């Protein structure tokens, strides 16, 4: 109603921002994007 | 329905998973760390692009139907901010 | 078009109140009401919407009395971001809920004096009044009333300035009293028992006694639609009504024992 | 320059002669105050000074006085933000600070609260911007709006407006021919707003005015100026008939049952 | 930093009266009618002062937000539950030494009077979860319409803020007191109206009707005089506009 | 110790009792008239006192909003509250081992006392998250011109907790029930102005401005000495003419 | 385990106290205006199992901020990380013992209906913990100058008063025993003359004592305390015995 | 079964029993009338234990009242999560926030931003509902659609011959907490007490007063004759 104190969160940038840009892309463009990623990870299948 | 053939799916490695842990070496295991934190980061942002697309896909479809079944003669003024406040669909990363 | 539901409203005088909505239907300005109680005035708000069949939704449907801190029903004119604490994006609602539409003013009498003129000022030209520093906005939308509320009582007591009464002055609707309607009533009587056989899907309308009819009519039916609804689920709740016609009418929920 | 009227639903008597003061009192910026009844023109009024809201850039202000609710009201007056109410957020600065240069425009409600019209009137007097933070006010120039509702100098008797913002207020008054007395184009104006009404109903021909009706119309107590004779032209729109007869009836109380 | 001066003697003795005082930092007061520009030479003392080149900025006693008022003097430093920014201190905290005319004083909250109270403690400014108070000197003066003394027996502003009055409350004369240059100070504003109102002189002037004004209730002293002064000569606004039949009556019914 | 204005046989007695309450760690308060300075006496006995060196605490009553004393006397140094985290200095936290006057606790919220009461008959608090209350081994002191004895008896203090902040009051008596030290009051106020006018000499009053004081009701007393002494400040004129007139009414307008 | 007085209704009244302290039945404990009696309490957590057991307790008077986490189960996840980093809540701090209430008459009744529940095994479930609780630490509350009345007059819930306690706590009237007097007087007078270094105890006038005799114990224990401390600086002097009773600083000279 | 405490002996305790025993094999959202602590929630006690879903998790549980975002938290996850499947409790109704309670009905069946788990919710209120509807204190929508078939209690003063049953029953039991060596006897003055005992509420009155009696009493071998009442007060 009125002022006084009470009241209180972020979210990320650059990294999960980089990521979430990776999804506006089309579907093929993600798919050939995943292929070259998962070129690189050890841990993956 | 999602294209769900059409949709790919992340796996991660189980046996790197299974041979970093007991990697007596902490550059390993920390390499492995990192890969694991942005592989997940990976296959959730893939994962919620495609709920995103599900849920935004179905208020469309319910707004398209007429569109879908009568067809572009009956395709009705459909935008996003409107989509979005019928399906409280994401303000941003809809768009 | 689109049909708005059945209504039971045999009055010839409801008929003729049917008549002047259907008039007006093709016409678009304020529609208040003499909101009679346990009367079902909304319903025909509705048929109005329904009558007018705009495409999207312009059949908002909200009241007064919740809005009890003034804030509430301010911000059906709500707040864009950050005036006062934003607990979340875009506080505003319930204005375009009628983006192209129409208000349903119940409760309306209850409003606060203050919340009244503001309604008024958006009234005419429309200007979004926003919390929080911004441009307003208007919206080719209308708005309906309906309250037992004496008009001319409140423009002697003031309660709302009477530049906003007369503003609303473009439709009128005295629905009439529950115990002005007798064989309607009766009529809704039969159609409530065969909607609930319906919608419970019992195997069998019990029926009732001509006793029972008669009895329900000695009942005070305070309201002539809305008490019948509670009546029409009270006999629904006995357990083997439906199977034999019964005269057991839960009238009050706290009868017990 | 010179823009044409929208409406011009103005009395030869002497709104005629009104307008012209009002045009006469236009060019300047200083203090602007009007007077009326209830639902008299004034906001028509106002309409003829934001037209009169001379060259461009006339950034018209609403000030609907008995809004505001209770509490934030105060931040609309000087400026929500920074980090102080129990949000934080960019500068929404008060609805007289988002506004610079703009027409004020006066809602006639008469606050209850004489101290919170007091601090409009000191932001009004002058602003000397509030550097220190937004809860405070700025450097903004406007052009500024009144009209009266009610009874000044009886207010003034009855303590109900401070004599220093009455003094400050009210520089070059504008008070307005009533229902009472404008009375001009009582017909003329009757069917503009019939012409109105017909072209609304995108309606065939206008019936016309009967005798009995016209005698009505001249009776009327008219107790709303300038809506409440419209009021009832819709009355008598919506009430409608046979292009046979010209008017039927009276709608100056539609409030009174149908028969 | 100085006005149209009203050239009275009184006017004279009042001047003297903050002559006097120029240098002292003492708490003052004032009981000026609308009008009166008690303000402006508030203001006048204020660039005048000892502290000449001192930081001279009132703040109206209404402004206050609601719950702000220990955000009022002081400013917000840390936590408050913004839980960010709320690092600026208060505008009286940025004073120090200088200058906040207390204006409307006459209508602060016994809530406010009493944290004034507080402020009227030497020194020890303190903020919000604070560690160790700030005694700021800081430049104290005020003015009022209404009389200290009927507040008093009304007991509308605690003795506490008698306390707070500190400095002699120099008072304008009343409008049929000053009577000082009334043809002399509406020569003056209507040689600024005529600036405004772009006409080249008031070729119609006259003056008996400056004595039908000095027969005037004239209730603002600066707030009626120009204000009427600049009503009559809208209504004409021709040259040949003379002190005759010019009235001040905006509220009355004009024929 | 710390200069004392006045030497009068009740003042003595009060000093006397001042020597004798030193020891007593156990919380009392003062009661006096507006513009007393007995707080000045409170800090040279807390100076005096066990705390030869200690916290000093100020404490303006109307100081605190919507906020506990582990955002006002506590403090919030355990930080992880609602809202953001930090380090929060403390009040009664700071204080304890010090002097913590409380300024004119006449007006303060119940809930204010509410608080205070457990803060002080245990001693023990706990703070904004916290494990343990301890104990703070500050000076719990307190004064205000009301009196409570028909506050309390209004209500307006938990006459319960009240009392119980209180071991054994004492009362300064009041100036023009003194009507002593008139004389002494006027000379170190003279020199002390001519010292701040930067003056000359002190012209003196005239017996008759000494009669003036006989008359001088003087409901300020210290308060009213002060304001005697802004009168001469402003009445300085010429050192060689004693002061006539002294007495400024300045609520009376002059002229 | 305390220094007190006792009177003969007193000590029956501290013997049914023994008795049903050990019990782990909550009781409702009422006292004196100038009682104080939670030393009592003490007692009889001492007297109760908990004579190791936990003995936190909080005066119902001292919140902070609309709700408290810390009043019944909270910690550090107002938003972003979200983490217990003080899961401690107030049953969880006072788990398993003396669970103490004191300014019970004096908080938001809304508070008093949050306390109904968690007086009912708990369940307090916070982001900070999560627990059905259901744990029997020892409940007892205090400040109980309200009467039932106040729920005739509706300052709290009726009910919640009525679930709060199945037995009594008594307070005898200070002005009704009168039997310690100069007992507990000589009692505090030497603590004080210790306090105060003083030399010792230089007696004091049989009919200032009567005199002192005549008093409403308006303040019961801490009365005596107080007019016992005041009485002791008046006589400044060991030398003649204290002849003088203060009667009430509230006075004059 | 669990246990026939407040195993009520007047025959319309019987009656509510059996209609209760009905509503047990309904999985319908249902309701029940009575006071608290004149015998709080003891029907949902025996719902929970006559579960048919006996294996339903019946955490159930809602008689109180949490925070704000905590009503946004739960409804958003505990709500039909706390108890899936399971039964849904509910008390102090006339405690819920106006937020709150619109979240509530909106559950129960659908709401209205841009479902639910769980069957068999289960209600009851300690205060005159339909005057809260006069002072307008809710949704009177959630009123209706809760108010399918409800099961009232009898008063405390309508709860009149059984009443000796019970203080038997009461006296068993604690002399088996007391570790009493008997209960001491039945007395007329007590049993006129009793009579006269208004009792506003009906368990926890009875029950509290049981104990403060027996505390006194003390003696298994002395019976109480008119033992006074008082949980609490000074001296
Ligand atoms: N034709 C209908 N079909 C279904 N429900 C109806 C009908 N007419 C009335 N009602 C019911 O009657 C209730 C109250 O009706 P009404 O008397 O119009 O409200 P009010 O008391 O505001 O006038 C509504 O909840 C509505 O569901
Ligand atoms: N020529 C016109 N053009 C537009 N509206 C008009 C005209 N003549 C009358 N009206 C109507 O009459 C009313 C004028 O009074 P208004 O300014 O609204 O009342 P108030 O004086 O209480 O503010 C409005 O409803 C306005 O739309
Ligand atoms: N000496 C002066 N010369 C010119 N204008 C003055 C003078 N004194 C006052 N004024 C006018 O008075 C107005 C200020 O009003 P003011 O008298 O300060 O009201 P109040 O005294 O109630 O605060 C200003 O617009 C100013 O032009
Ligand atoms: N013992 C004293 N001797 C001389 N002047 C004193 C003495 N005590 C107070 N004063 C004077 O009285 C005023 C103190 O007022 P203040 O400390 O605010 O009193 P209060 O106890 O009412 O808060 C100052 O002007 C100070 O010089
Ligand atoms: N029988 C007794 N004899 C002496 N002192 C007592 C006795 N009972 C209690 N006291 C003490 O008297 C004091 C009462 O004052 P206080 O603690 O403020 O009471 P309360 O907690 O009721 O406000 C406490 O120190 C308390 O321990
Ligand atoms: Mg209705
Ligand atoms: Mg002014
Ligand atoms: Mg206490």
């Amino acid at each position: 109603m009125k002022q006084g104190l009470q009241l209180r969160s972020l979210a990320m940038t650059p990294q999960l921002q980089q990521a979430i840009r990776l999804l506006q892309l089309s579907t093929l463009e993600l798919q050939q994007e995943l292929q070259q990623a998962l070129e690189s990870n050890p841990l993956l299948e | 329905e999602l294209n769900a053939d059409s949709i790919p799916r992340l796996k991660i490695n189980q046996q790197y998973a299974a041979m970093g842990n007991s990697a007596r070496n902490d550059a390993d295991g920390q390499f492995i760390r990192s890969n694991l934190q942005e592989a997940r980061w990976l296959i959730k942002s893939l994962e919620s692009r495609n709920d995103t697309l599900l849920r935004v896909s179905r208020c469309i479809v319910e707004q398209q139907q007429a569109f879908f079944e009568q067809g572009e003669e009956y395709m009705k003024p459909m935008v996003l901010a409107d989509i979005a406040q019928a399906v409280e669909m994401h303000e941003s990363t809809i768009s | 078009a689109e049909y708005k539901d059945n209504l039971l409203g045999e009055a010839n005088s409801f008929l003729e109140v049917l008549e002047q909505v259907s008039h007006l239907a093709p016409l678009d300005k304020p529609v208040l009401i003499i909101g009679e109680r346990g009367t079902g005035k909304e319903l025909i708000a509705s048929r109005l919407h329904y009558l007018s069949s705009r495409w999207q939704g312009p059949f908002i449907s909200l009241n007064c009395a919740a809005l009890n801190e003034n804030l509430l029903d301010s911000e059906l004119f709500g707040h864009e971001a950050g005036a006062f604490t934003g607990a979340q994006k875009r506080h505003p609602g319930r204005f375009e809920r009628a983006d192209g539409g129409t208000l349903f003013l119940d409760e309306l009498a209850t409003a606060p004096m203050m919340v009244q003129e503001k309604l008024l000022r958006v009234i005419e030209y429309g200007e979004l009044e926003r919390v929080g520093g911004s441009q307003p906005l208007q919206v080719n939308v209308r708005l309906v009333c309906a309250t037992n509320a004496d008009l001319p009582a409140m423009v002697n007591e003031g309660t709302f300035r009477a530049d906003l009464l007369d503003r609303l002055a473009f439709d009128v609707v005295q629905l009439p009293p529950l115990r002005e309607r007798e064989s309607d009533i009766m009529l809704m009587a039969e159609y409530f028992a065969i909607q609930m056989c319906r919608e419970i899907k019992l195997p069998l309308f019990p029926g009732f006694t001509e006793r029972a009819r008669e009895t329900l009519l000695n009942y005070r039916w305070p309201g002539n639609i809305r008490e019948l609804k509670n009546v029409v689920e009270r006999s629904v709740y006995r357990h083997g009504t439906s199977d034999y016609p019964l005269d057991d009418i839960i009238i009050d929920p706290f009868k017990r024992r």
